[PDB]
RNA sequence: UUUUGUAUAAUGGGUCAGCGACUUAUAUUCUGUAGCAAGGUUAACCGAAUAGGGGAGCCGAAGGGAAACCGAGUCUUAACU
RNA sequence: GGUUCUCCCCGAAAGCUAUUUAGGUAGCGCCUCGUGAAUUCAUCUCCGGGGGUAGAGCACUGUUUCGGCAAGGGGGUCAUCCCGACUUACCAACCCGAUGCAAACUGCGAAUACCGGAGAAUGUUAUCACGGGAGACACACGGCGGGUGCUAACGUCCGUCGUGAAGAGGGAAACAACCCAGACCGCCAGCUAAGGUCCCAAAGUCAUGGUUAAGUGGGAAACGAUGUGGGAAGGCCCAGACAGCCAGGAUGUUGGCUUAGAAGCAGCCAUCAUUUAAAGAAAGCGUAAUAGCUCACUGGUCGAGUCGGCCUGCGCGGAAGAUGUAACGGGGCUAAACCAUGCACCGAAGCUGCGGCAGCGACGCUUAUGCGUUGUUGGGUAGGGGAGCGUUCUGUAAGCCUG
RNA sequence: UCCUCCUAAAGAGUAACGGAGGAGCACGAAGGUUGGCUAAUCCUGGUCGGACAUCAGGAGGUUAGUGCAAUGGCAUAAGCCAGCUUGACUGCGAGCGUGACGGCGCGAGCAGGUGCGAAAGCAGGUCAUAGUGAUCCGGUGGUUCUGAAUGGAAGGGCCAUCGCUCAACGGAUAAAAGGUACUCCGGGGAUAACAGGCUGAUACCGCCCAAGAGUUCAUAUCGACGGCGGUGUUUGGCACCU
RNA sequence: GCCUGGCGGCCGUAGCGCGGUGGUCCCACCUGACCCCAUGCCGAACUCAGAAGUGAAACGCCGUAGCGCCGAUGGUAGUGUGGGGUCUCCCCAUGCGAGAGUAGGGAACUGCCAGGC
């Protein structure tokens, strides 16, 4: 499948540490950091783990 | 009515998690009182005293659901 | 200044000035640094009182055991285990 | 309680256990500097494993309602001839058919969490031991999970998430803890968040759609009213509805049953047939009862929606308090009220661009070491650790400067 | 001070005079081990038996038994018996679990000596979780440890033997009790009182609603029952700022 | 293939109800009891020696989709993280997801050895 481009919108500085964990997992810096996460399905339901926050492109 | 005295010693709770082993001893978990509930299979023993699941030989823990109607069982293979 | 927390109707301050506070004394050790090294160091005193002598005494290189006793071993011990 | 001049690196607690212990202190949790050897960790997916909270339940325990049968015990009675019999409000076993409760029960049991594999992805100098120092063990708050309290308190007792403790900035009138976001330092620079754009006071009286009719919005309950838009049926409904206006209110009928009497006129049987311009054995007030009537029900007229409920929303009346409007910050008010989507503008110490500073690393260019590109930590109290600038002393200092 | 369960959260910890009970020992046997067996309860039926002493059979149950708390175990029996029996063993110990320690549970491995059994296998105590008093020490037996001039020896040690409800229990000293509104010292709304806040059960009132009173009639006037508010505002709760 | 026995595995698909069915083989009743052995007494139990009697009880198999048992899909209870509100509940976003029942499944399956056809 095609690889995702992901953006940070909000901020997680109020949400809980795991989800803070998931942020840091997917490599998210300054809230937009030019990053583009692998086509699997890992990673898929790592970014459905924080879908009211990350912004996805493909 | 007060104070109550309530107790204060020990939790008596599991241990021994997962697939284990035991390098010198192997022990898994020390529980009071259960003796009906999982029971033990292969090189290990205990249903004294001793509340521990002892092993008499060289082996690993895999645990088992498998059994007559409500017995499971806490078997140990040799690798 | 007090307190978790005070613009606080919680204590304090008229103001300018002369003032006012973590040390050296001794023992041991940790660290630093250095001299010497299975050795190191002197004190009092002597003396040419910041030299040189003075190693008394102390710290160290072997342990086991109440201890008698044994020692690269030794206490437990009938023992080897 | 008094406890000192200047730049920095890392970064706590009000918890456990003991104490003549609840003001201190000491072993464990949490902070930190050096030394030696070194990657530290989680989120995602699936597999396996110990699992009984949430939910579910009545099998077993204890409790329980409703209906019925009901041993034996406790109570009452009459017979002693009828096969002894009536009763079960009480206590309780059996049983048929149902239903509530449970931390202390289970003919069932998640979400999540936790432990380890099998696998992908991302990035922090980490982890561990030894050698040195600590600080705290009386904090407070909003939310969530539960008890407690009057399903009260700015009350009480814990668990538990995050924040104030030690957190600055934008928003909540003014506000710690709530909302937006975590601040290395600048830019007569851009872009957004929560919030906001009639005026006080910077920005849409914006575009378009939804709703109420009032100072609602801008304090407020149970309760009450043809206040009313929407939704699905039912009835009356356009050779003709609901309301109004005018005109019609009997003939069968002196009905039958009960009773105290009752011409519709408190009960019961029913509730039809007939005529027409037109009608209930009855609707209501009323009388001793009819009547009186005002009506039910049709005609003409006018005229198209309407009556009673059901369902779903928004409003009204429900509505007394004290220094002075005083329960939208205040004013304004017909949207200049609330609400949704779109694009604007205003919006932070956030994001971007550009400019400065400290530590350690990286890419490239260039060379008696300079210039570009950059990864990335920089809010800090307790406390741990590193380094600067002044002040003064001794030597240099009977040198050297100078009346 | 010791022991258990629930509240307590699909690990543990985890507060409330939150909910409720136990211990500060006893069994030489109720230990060990080999062999045999296993309930309750009801009904039926029969002498010596006054109303009832018998046990056999069915119906049926792991709904009997165990030193005791509650929790959980237990018939493979730890329950009931038959025999043999004293492993209610000694000195030790890789290691694991556990509390901050004291203290403790589990246990491979070695020698020695017992016991059951055909052998395997089990036996260093009871069905497990509570049954104590350290340190200090007085008295005593032993001791081929020592007692400093030498040899004995008071004394010190080692090894046997025992004891402080010191129980305020983890124990402040061969020896220690009460009172202060006559005092008094350090600290404080951290902590009460006279007042500020919060709440409105209590308090007084109204409304929904109505068993009834009001010779009729519930609602003029008044109201038992149940419900929902008006108030700040008292009597209390509460412990923030003092 | 089929039938059975032992160790068993799995343990309700392995249960219940009701019916069918086997004695070549194995299995139980059965037929007897000195000796070794046993009895607070006993060939009752334990135990031995066997084939006249039987396929009943006991043992084993099986039809039967009626109930149990297992239970999809859809929905429900609950719930992790997030935004709000009309606030211990509701509405939204995004995931998980029982318990009960339904349709469907299901009157098992099998390792080793041995006897029998």
């Amino acid at each position: 499948a095609k690889t995702i481009k992901i953006t940070q919108t909000r901020s997680a500085i109020g949400r809980l540490p795991k989800h803070k964990a998931t942020l840091l997992g997917l490599g998210l810096r300054r809230i937009g950091h030019t990053v583009e996460r692998e086509d699997t399905p890992a990673i898929r339901g790592m970014i459905n783990a924080v879908s009211f926050m990350v912004k996805v492109e493909e | 009515g007060g104070s109550t005295r309530n107790g204060r010693d020990s939790e008596a709770k599991r241990l021994g998690v997962k697939r284990f082993g035991g390098e010198s001893v192997l022990a898994g978990s020390i529980i009071v009182r259960q003796r009906g509930t999982k029971f033990h299979a292969g090189a290990n023993v205990g249903c004294g005293r001793d509340h521990t699941l002892f092993a008499k030989a060289d082996g690993k823990v895999k645990f088992e659901v498998k059994g007559p109607k409500n017995r499971k069982f806490i078997s140990i293979e040799a690798e």
